[PDB]
């Protein structure tokens, strides 16, 4: 039920936009965009990373212990 | 200085025109011209007299929210031609 000129007050902001047919939709896309997804990356991999690695070596020890338990030696 | 050198790269005779409408006589206004008018480009035509160059249109949008006035303000254009053209009419 929200419609523009109702949803809140700005005052004393101004925006500078251009036409889509003035301008490259891939403006500087490897120069820039590289540099920017390792920045992403380096921001969050300590967050998201370590239970991922901790659900590779439980899984990794998991595997193997099952595995080595279906054997036997000495009877 | 600024000033000046507006007015001597600018002001020069080539460039300005003495326009008249009413109750006169051509042949006076052509005397008066003459008169005071005369002393402007008699040997002053020199230097870069002064082209204008094409001015890039673009396409675009500048925005300047303020809600604090009662009224909202919109104009907007395509690219018109110059003066020349008959597109005008």
């Amino acid at each position: 039920g929200r419609q523009f000129g109702h949803l809140t007050r700005v005052r004393h902001v101004i925006t500078y936009s251009l036409s889509p047919f003035e301008q490259r939709a891939f403006p500087h896309y490897f120069s820039k965009g590289i540099p920017n997804v390792l920045r992403r990356t380096r921001a969050c991999i300590l967050r998201v990373a370590p239970p991922f690695v901790a659900f590779y070596l439980v899984y990794t020890w998991g595997t193997q212990e099952f595995e080595k338990s279906k054997r036997k030696n000495p009877a | 200085a600024d000033l000046t050198e507006y007015l001597s790269r600018h002001y020069k005779a080539p460039r300005m025109v003495l326009a008249a409408a009413g109750g006169l006589e051509h042949r006076q206004l052509l005397d008066l011209a003459q008169k005071h008018f005369s002393g402007l480009s008699g040997t002053y035509d020199e230097d870069a007299v002064p082209t204008l160059s094409p001015c890039r249109f673009t396409g675009s949008q500048i925005c300047h929210r303020e809600d604090g006035l009662p009224l909202a303000h919109v104009a907007i254009a395509v690219e018109g031609p110059g003066w020349a053209h008959p597109d005008n009419v």
